[PDB]
RNA sequence: UAUUAUAUUUAUUCAUAUAAUUAAUAGGAUAAUAUUUGUAGUUUUUGAUACCAUGAUAAGGAUUAUAAAUUGAAAGUGUUAAUAUCAUAAUCAAAAUUUAUUAUUUAUAUUAAAUAUGUAUGUGUAGAUAAAAUAAGAAAUUA
């Protein structure tokens, strides 16, 4: 069913990457005026998002998928967990593109089939090894063994 | 002060000598390595260094392309239009049986230096010199690039009948 | 404490120290609350006074609500006490606003640079003297052009003193 | 949003000059201050090398301070506006009620019953128009008043 | 001879950017221009307002100081004396704890705790 | 960094309180504009080859290629300039995989 | 764990032959202290050479104009002054004021240690093969 | 043009290898595709190789494709003519990126990196400011400053 | 490896590699943690985990008022997005459709006799009617309420300040 | 008060007090700086390399307390200067015994 | 600029109001605020990683002094510097001991109260078992080291030891 | 350690080449004193600001009999060459006696001027590896 | 403030359960008196307090 | 056979310990009274020590798996609970490298706070060696 904020026009829909580094929710209003305009934490997304192709195509896919347009709709990209300065990277488009996802299937239902079946409501059950002293970098070498 | 003109103990020391040869356990003798590059192969030495081009770089290449393409001058664009016709014709599919060799197992460990020391001493032997896998010369037709720098639209004054 | 410092050697000095701990005392007052009137027939604190008190804290003050924490003393009483006289103090201090305007604290003008509209007179500014010196310097400069390959300013108006 | 590179980079083996691989501490890491952490040479571990261009936390302290300089050099440029202390009774009525200190309420609206709710913090005003203000009684207007733009006039701007 | 050699002697109070010391009236561009540059320019100064102008702002300054503000061009700090934090990194409450991985604290209390 | 020959200024500026001159609004391209230039850059780019060419089977049609630069850009005209270029890397196109299949699933029917 | 072995005995006389050998040292050192600072100070008071790089701009642009005619006719006094220092050098630059930000950003300065060899060098061994017994931290010719 | 110092000499197999990392850099794709629209070249080999491994990023979160049990063994040689098709295709690319990048610094005027030869100004590599009074690869002493390239007025 | 049942009965237990109930090993089932009926266990069916904040979010800024915000602690702060976009100066002009886009929907409604929907009004179902439609198919279009855009010092000054302003809480107001 | 120096107003004009009343300056007097000290080395003073590396004079080096061979620039040696070594002013000018 | 800190008096103005540093100075007057006079106008950092919320911590406060300069040698430092009385280093002093009981009371004072005698450590109590056993089956391996040994080099007036067998 | 060279080797682990904290040292080696610092001659080593009160083997506290040793944290002054008196240091292996002095270590303390780790070394403490362990280093020849 | 519930309040420190206990916050509204002998509200005095009368150890 | 891939990448200059006495209880204001203000029997035993003086928790990948799941184990690595009968060795600053069981900062800008490493420019350069399929992106010869 769809779940929309209903006197606001939005859907609160939530996204991961790391599961605790990137954390996003996606802010989608409807937009009956063709204005398209797609915003992050705030700004206008090409200069979050450093006018980067590879990058802001992962986060209009959704709407590809859907075969909807994203000229009538408003989405607000909000960070949650490690926030840094920079974000442009594919890990963070990847939670971006999760969250709207959910957005639009709590928006329009019936669209949760093709975000379904091109597993945009997917989560990479991924993370980093953790941190751990017994790794050179922390993460994955073991320090030097040497046999006598 | 007074600096005693004879010295009793300290300078009478064992001498320490010096590290004979360089880098690791400073061993490393002084003999060309695989990093040496060459420059009587191609216009870019193999094995290439490292560049990165910058956009400092293409705002300025931007710049001087205003200023040569204004200045009427067409001459170094040929020059550019014709290495680039040399060397972007479309290399041939490879032979069925024609395959960069690995380094062949079970001579090193697995994590040795001497298999990508190989692989590294293979790939600068095999130089644009030695790239027979695309075609050059006198003898490659191109039906994709322009045939003479008349052709050029800079010359436009010379296909009019 | 009531687990294990609750009852041997341990249990004074253990309540000292959680005690002392403890020992602030934060104090909140609200700057509305100020706004009263001096039974004189004078509002105790006025918009101005407000404005003279908020400016004399700089982060005491929040949300409408000037705070002070009495970190001083061990014993709460007492920082009760010193808390209650630096309060009343700031008090005093803020409150000369009602001596009269030379005490109303100014207000800071995010006053912006002279403009392009006005900047641009800056290349007319005594034009009549500069366009006269150039008429004279440049006849110096003609002069000079059959001295030296180049003709700086500093032999026409840039000017150093030699030592 | 900065695509600038924050934070010193983990101290680890020797990164080397390929591609995508500069070194540790080049000329080009914050704009050549990586001179202030560098030393040259494979350094004998025991005997030469400085005790603090080895560990993680001091250099990122002063990577930190450098990238604070930074912040602070871009803040301060993006200044026109200087801070003029008018009194109370001169200063125009946007600027004569309780104006919270800094970080101490939300960062307050100019007006709401006017249509403008722009920050207040950051509001500026031009010279030409407190001009009546600060220096009224000094002669001639050493600026000129404002010329404006006028927008009903029917120009090239309303097709015509 | 105390400021004849310049980096000798450091107070455990003296501060960076050491101020340079002042010359005559350098102070904006028309004052700048009057003195230095055209000796017979019209305007005195840039007219300023009879007021305070908080050039150093919000940072409350001694008056009677000279002073200088914080820097425009990111050159200045590169090319300024100003050193590196190379010995230990205190701060006055920290340094109680002494380390990072080794962080006190004398109750368990919790890390959000609102003290009333 | 595409701004290094940018100028380190930061500096605010307002057309009416900063010019003797009268403001005319050259705003964002509509999407008319867009489509127009656009349309320009990316068969012009064809005519004189400077694009896709013979590998044209592969970046989408107009009606897409076109949704996708108008997408990154915001009808911004720098965007367009430069997301008709970016359009190298646009990583996550089916349109041609999707005809692939149509032709590879009729051409034998 | 194997219990660790206690230190033999230091010796006979031995507490004394540290006593001359350090004593001997510290002597050396009294020298070496003297001539490294003479050499140092040395190295402060010489004129050095360029510390830009010709290789960049604005100082690629040719030795008679642009940079190079301002750095002629408003601060060749202080750079002989100071003793060409990339240190002093770069700061009466950056108060030239009249190339903005640009003795930075935009100027290509020699590395450390190919900007602090004295003025007019022409070799490359100068700095491989100045010498090792001033323990200037390098500050020497 | 800041990195003058010394670079590592790698081959163009683990040069592409590196795969969407820094081989298929997306950003550095497209700062090296510039080159050409501005050069005014046709970007063929640039654009050959962005769309394998554009492929190659859609198909690497995927698993091969299930081989016989073949005895015969066709598939092996099979698809490693393709693999080397694909890699000799990356060759050429990399040849003429590096050619152009190292063209178009003798054009712009800027100075290449150490050793980095530029057949446009002079036939050996660009030695200036380096570690060692010898040359690198020729060893012979250089000369102090740094070696000058190209003409003085800009 | 243990119940299906609200992870909060559980208790990691100490020193053993297991997990024992608080309750010894009387359980509660996962309805026992919901609203009666409640969709998916919702805490109040209407929406998720981050769709409820936000509904808040939203309605506290429609009902925030400054003179009551005071002597409130963070909780007074209004939405930081909201008041953000309210305080934002180019957010004041909301932009027009473009010209284009009216004389396309206008050729598709005038000429070609055929209405434009709203996404929440196509009916992107298949067998089902979607009506009634959502009600949300006239909203309007507020460039300074939705899209949030904002200026950086309003974000810095609001941020830095919800967090100075934690502990200024006169919790004995008059209400 | 407990916690900083700077609540502990009554002890300290105690302490000053108290500190004053037992310390005398027949004691408190031979306590040396290090620049007071480090005044009688052949370089009591030479420019850190920072800035005033550009300030350090020749004058500053004693080179009337080492010697120099010609045929190379070196100072090889220095005369004994612990020998003739006389100051008028062993403590300042301030120090009174 | 280089800009003298320049302010005019609330008389010379023709409005007076009060100035900034003289509220400035009405506060370091009341909450007695040490005025720094060196404190240059070129370093007001703050420390973005704390105040600024584009990294992972941010915390609003200024988490330290972003001043290399620093060390507790200096008296600004010492001024504002927590002294450790009454904190964890004293309750850490005077709880950790190696042995607890002798935290709570004393071992003679608790045995004489529960039970009657003084009772020696279970580790004194292991030694005097084993020479309980060790010297019933066997004997002549001891030794008689004492602290004072006056009074066994020289008996009482009588108290002749028996030799054993 | 292994080779008890105080008491407390018979007591402290080696915990191989255990990276350590930067400046956090359970024994304070300070293996790096007679480090000829040109310019930094009043600073490497040395009290950081030059206008400090000296350190305190620099003052007969109380009512002393004597001392047998100076530390190094005393500096050198002028009464340590003018009076040509007995200032010793503990530095290995018993003491060691400033008895020729001289002006230029006026200022600095003495750590600067004895030495922590000597060339010469004694294959007297030494172990019958030790020795052939020092060969292999470059120390001793053979 | 009702100081009888307050009482029954400071006895659980007693009846709390094992390995468990309880700091009391207390934020009760008070009285302080402002007052005009001791704490006047008077003009700036004639000599100005500069920066001098709060150095370090002036407080 | 099937229930399915290691031949790739990044790596190697490695060091820190010191100046002997561990044997016990002893309540203080706002409490209806202790000078207990100031509570005085010396010298009959001996292990955790510089010395034999049992035990008990690490490092180490090679075939229980794919879905709603983690790529770290018991075989015990210094300090620990019953064998006695050479000797006080224990951080309060300033310290003495022989110890296999270690990832160093690489040429635009180089000493300011408890002091803080002055050596090793050299064709990335012998031999043997290190690590890793985990948010990075790897693909084909089972016992």
């Amino acid at each position: 069913e769809p779940e929309v904020d209903a006197e606001t026009g939005i859907a609160v829909g939530r996204g991961c990457a790391d599961g605790e580094k990137y954390q996003f929710t996606a802010l989608l209003r409807e937009n009956r005026d063709h204005n398209g305009a797609i915003t992050i934490m705030g700004k206008p997304m090409a200069l979050v998002l450093d006018n980067k192709a590879w990058l802001m195509e992962m986060l209009l896919m959704p709407f590809d998928e859907a075969n909807l347009d994203y000229r009538d709709f408003d989405v607000h990209i909000v960070l949650e967990g490690h926030a840094m300065p920079s974000i442009a990277n594919e890990i963070a488009a990847f939670a971006l593109r999760m969250s709207i996802a959910n957005a639009l299937v709590k928006l329009l239902p019936l669209t949760r089939i093709p975000l379904k079946k091109s597993g945009l409501l997917s989560v990479d059950r991924r993370r980093e090894r953790g941190q751990f002293p017994g790794y050179l970098d922390g993460k994955k070498v073991k320090r030097k063994f040497a046999k006598r | 002060t007074a600096t005693p003109e004879r010295f009793s103990i300290l300078g009478t020391t064992h001498p320490k000598p010096k590290r004979t040869g360089f880098g690791r356990n400073n061993k490393m003798r002084s003999k060309p390595s695989d990093n040496v590059a060459w420059y009587d192969k191609g216009p870019v030495e193999w094995l290439p260094r490292p560049v990165r081009l910058t956009y400092d770089h293409l705002d300025q290449l931007r710049d001087w392309m205003m200023r040569e393409t204004l200045d009427g001058k067409t001459e170094e664009f040929n020059r550019i239009r014709d290495m680039h016709r040399e060397w972007s014709q479309h290399p041939l599919m490879p032979v069925l049986g024609d395959v960069e060799p690995k380094f062949p197992l079970n001579l090193f460990k697995q994590n040795h230096r001497a298999k990508r020391r190989f692989l590294v001493r293979w790939h600068k032997a095999n130089t644009p010199a030695n790239w027979l896998w695309m075609p050059r010369g006198p003898t490659v037709v191109t039906p994709l690039h322009h045939t003479n720098p008349s052709q050029y639209p800079e010359s436009w004054r010379q296909m009019v009948r | 404490n009531n687990l294990e410092y609750k009852r041997y050697d341990w249990q004074g000095w253990y309540q000292r120290m959680v005690d002392v701990h403890n020992r602030n005392i934060s104090l909140r007052c609200r700057v509305s609350d100020l706004k009263r009137l001096d039974p004189n027939g004078v509002p105790f604190v006025d918009m101005q006074t407000e404005r003279r008190l908020r400016i004399l804290a700089e982060g005491r003050v929040g949300m409408g609500v000037l705070m002070l924490d009495s970190d001083k003393y061990e014993d709460q009483k007492d920082n009760m006490t010193f808390g209650s006289i630096k309060l009343s103090e700031l008090l005093s201090d803020a409150r000369k606003a009602q001596l009269g305007e030379e005490y109303w604290p100014s207000v800071e003008m995010k006053v912006r640079k002279p403009s392009g509209q006005s900047k641009a007179h800056y290349s007319l500014i005594d034009y009549d003297r500069i366009e006269k010196k150039s008429r004279e310097l440049y006849e110096k400069y003609r002069d000079a052009k059959k001295k030296s390959l180049f003709v700086t300013p500093m032999d026409l108006w840039l000017e150093v003193k030699g030592m | 949003i900065s695509t600038g590179v924050f934070d010193h980079l983990p101290f680890q083996h020797r990164r080397q000059h390929a591609f995508n691989t500069l070194p540790l501490h080049d000329a080009n890491h914050f704009g050549g201050r990586t001179a202030y952490l560098r030393e040259i040479g494979p350094v004998n571990i025991k005997k030469s090398g400085r005790r603090f261009k080895k560990d993680l936390r001091t250099v990122q302290f002063n990577v930190d301070i450098w990238c604070a300089q930074q912040t602070l050099r871009k803040r301060w440029k993006q200044r026109d506006w200087e801070v003029i202390e008018v009194p109370f009774r001169l200063a125009p009525a946007e600027q004569q009620r309780v104006i919270p200190e800094m970080y101490t309420d939300v960062p307050p609206m100019t007006d709401p019953e006017r249509h403008d709710f722009s920050n207040i913090r950051n509001k500026v005003y031009d010279r030409e128009e407190l001009q009546g203000v600060l220096f009224g009684a000094s002669g001639p207007l050493p600026y000129p008043p404002l010329q404006r733009i006028d927008r009903q006039a029917m120009t090239l701007d309303k097709f015509l | 001879n105390a400021s004849k050699f310049p980096h000798e002697y450091h107070t455990p109070t003296s501060r960076f950017p050491t101020t340079p010391k002042e010359k005559e009236s350098e102070s904006d561009w028309m004052a700048y221009t009057a003195r230095y540059l055209d000796k017979q320019f019209t305007h005195p100064t840039e007219p300023t307002p009879i007021y305070n102008v908080n050039k150093l702002w919000p940072m409350q300054q001694v008056p009677g100081k000279i002073d200088q503000t914080p820097f425009e061009e990111d050159q200045t700090w590169l090319l300024n004396p100003i050193p590196v934090q190379q010995l230990e990194q205190h701060h006055p409450e920290k340094d109680l704890q002494d380390l990072p991985f080794v962080n006190h604290e004398q109750f368990p209390r919790s890390l959000e705790w609102t003290a009333p | 960094d595409r701004f290094t020959n940018s100028l380190d200024e930061y500096a605010p500026y307002d057309a009416e309180k900063d010019s003797l001159f009268h403001p005319i609004q050259l705003g964002n391209f509509d999407e008319y504009e867009f489509r127009a230039f656009t349309r320009f850059l990316v068969n012009s780019g064809e005519l004189a080859g400077l694009g896709w060419g013979p590998l044209w089977h592969f970046s989408s049609d107009f009606e897409r290629k076109l949704y996708k630069i108008g997408f990154l850009s915001n009808r911004n005209p720098q965007g367009v300039i430069d997301h008709y270029h970016q359009e190298l890397v646009w990583r996550y196109e089916y349109q041609r995989t999707r005809q692939k299949q149509y032709l590879l699933h009729r051409n034998m029917e | 764990w194997a219990k660790p072995k206690k230190r033999p005995k230091v010796g006979q006389g031995f507490h004394e032959k540290a006593q001359k050998w350090r004593d001997e040292f510290l002597l050396d050192r009294h020298r070496i202290l003297a001539d490294s600072l003479r050499a140092y100070v040395e190295f402060s008071a010489s004129k050095r050479t360029e510390p830009w790089d010709t290789r960049f701009r604005p100082f690629d642009r040719v030795e008679k104009d642009g940079v190079y005619v301002l750095m002629r006719h408003l601060m060749e006094d202080k750079f002989q002054l100071c003793n060409y220092h990339h240190r002093p050098v770069k700061r009466l630059f950056c108060n030239v004021g009249l190339l903005g930000p640009q003795v930075t950003t935009k100027a290509r300065w020699k590395p450390y240690r190919y900007a602090t060899n004295p003025a007019n060098t022409s070799k490359a061994e100068r700095i491989f093969q100045k010498d090792k017994t001033l323990y200037t931290h390098g500050h020497n010719d | 043009n800041t990195f003058l110092t010394k670079s590592v000499a790698t081959p163009p197999i683990s040069v592409i290898r590196t795969g969407p990392k820094w081989w298929a850099d997306p950003e550095r794709m497209v700062r090296q595709k510039l080159m050409y629209f501005t050069l005014g070249v046709d970007q063929l080999p640039l654009r050959r190789t962005a769309v394998i491994q554009k492929d190659l990023h859609r198909f690497h979160m995927c698993k091969p494709p299930p081989r016989i049990g073949d005895t015969t063994g066709y598939k092996r040689s099979r698809a490693a003519q393709l693999t080397t098709w694909y890699r000799r295709i990356q060759y050429q690319e990399y040849h003429l990126q590096h050619l152009f990048t190292r063209h178009v610094w003798g054009l712009v005027r800027a100075y290449p990196g150490n050793t980095t030869k530029i057949q446009g100004k002079a036939d050996d590599g660009y030695v200036g400011y380096d570690s060692v009074p010898y040359h690198r690869y020729n060893r012979t002493p250089l000369p102090f400053p740094a070696r000058e390239i190209y003409g003085r007025r800009e | 490896v243990r119940p299906d049942v609200p992870e909060d009965q559980y208790v990691d237990s100490w020193y053993v590699c297991t997990s024992m109930t608080h309750h010894l090993g009387d359980y509660r089932p996962w309805s026992a943690s919901a609203p009666p009926n409640a969709y998916r266990f919702r805490p109040y069916n209407e929406f998720d985990a981050k769709g409820r904040e936000y509904v808040e979010y939203m309605r506290q800024f429609a009902r925030y008022d400054p003179r009551k915000s005071q002597g409130k602690g963070q909780k007074g702060f209004p939405f930081r997005d909201a008041y953000l976009t309210k305080m934002n100066e180019a957010n004041r002009t909301t932009p027009p459709p473009t010209l284009e886009t009216i004389m396309d929907r206008a050729v598709r409604e005038k000429h070609q006799h055929a209405r434009v929907l709203s996404p929440m009004q196509v009916q992107r179902d298949v067998g089902r009617s979607e009506t009634p439609l959502p009600c949300a198919g006239n909203i309007p279009v507020d460039r300074s309420q939705f899209p949030f855009c904002w200026k950086t010092e309003d974000w810095y000054e609001y941020e830095v300040a919800k967090v100075r302003n934690k502990r200024f809480v006169f919790e004995n107001t008059e209400e | 008060p407990h916690g900083y120096i700077r609540h502990f107003d009554n002890e300290v004009r105690d302490l000053f007090q108290f500190v004053d009343g037992v310390t005398p300056w027949k004691q408190a007097q031979k306590i040396r700086t290090y620049w007071e000290v480090r005044a009688h080395h052949p370089m009591p003073q030479f420019n850190r390399p920072e800035v005033a590396m550009h300030r350090n004079t020749v004058g500053l080096l004693p080179a009337h307390m080492w010697e120099t061979d010609k045929k190379t620039g070196k100072v090889k040696a220095v005369k004994d200067s612990v020998r003739d070594y006389q100051t008028k002013t062993p403590l300042p000018k301030w120090v009174q015994l | 600029g280089v800009h003298r800190v320049g302010y005019t008096h609330p008389s010379t103005l023709p409005v007076p109001c009060a100035q900034r540093w003289d509220l400035r100075l009405a506060r370091a007057r009341i909450f007695q605020e040490y005025i720094e006079e060196k404190a240059p106008g070129a370093w007001q950092l703050e420390d973005e990683r704390s105040m600024s919320p584009e990294f992972k911590t941010f915390t609003g406060y200024p988490m330290r002094e972003m001043r290399p300069g620093y060390g507790q040698n200096l008296p600004d430092f010492i001024m504002k510097k927590r002294l450790p009385n009454n904190t964890h280093y004293e309750l850490f002093a005077r709880r950790d001991i190696p042995n607890e009981d002798n935290a709570m009371y004393g071992k003679y004072l608790y045995d004489m109260t529960v039970h009657g005698t003084s009772l020696p450590s279970t580790y004194r109590m292991h030694k005097d078992i084993n020479k309980a056993q060790r010297n019933d089956r066997k004997l002549s391996g001891n030794r008689f080291r004492v602290l004072c040994s006056s009074g066994a080099k020289k008996p009482p007036s009588g108290w002749e030891p028996i030799p054993d067998a | 350690l292994k080779m008890a060279k105080s008491a407390f080797g018979f007591y402290l682990a080696r915990r191989g080449q255990r990276k350590f904290p930067f400046l956090r040292r359970p024994h304070i080696k300070n293996t790096h004193a007679m480090n000829l610092s040109a310019p930094y001659f009043w600073s490497f080593m040395t009290a950081k600001s030059q206008t400090y009160f000296l350190p305190e083997e620099n003052y007969i506290t109380g009512d002393w009999t004597g001392k047998f040793f100076v530390s190094k944290l005393q500096v050198y002054t002028l009464q340590h060459a003018t009076s040509g008196s007995t200032v010793r240091v503990k530095s290995f292996p018993s003491v060691f006696e400033l008895s020729s002095p001289s002006r230029w270590n006026i200022g600095k303390e003495l750590n600067t001027l004895t030495k922590p780790r000597m060339d010469l070394i004694d294959e007297q403490m030494l172990t019958k590896k030790q020795r052939l362990d020092y060969v292999k280093a470059g120390l001793l020849p053979k | 403030q009702s100081t009888e519930f307050e009482k029954r309040m400071y006895d659980i420190r007693h009846w709390l359960h094992r390995q468990t206990t309880c700091e009391f916050h207390t934020i009760y509204r008070k009285n302080v008196i402002h007052d005009g002998s001791v704490f006047p509200t008077e003009h700036d005095p004639a000599t100005p307090t500069t920066h001098d009368h709060h150095r370090m150890f002036s407080f």
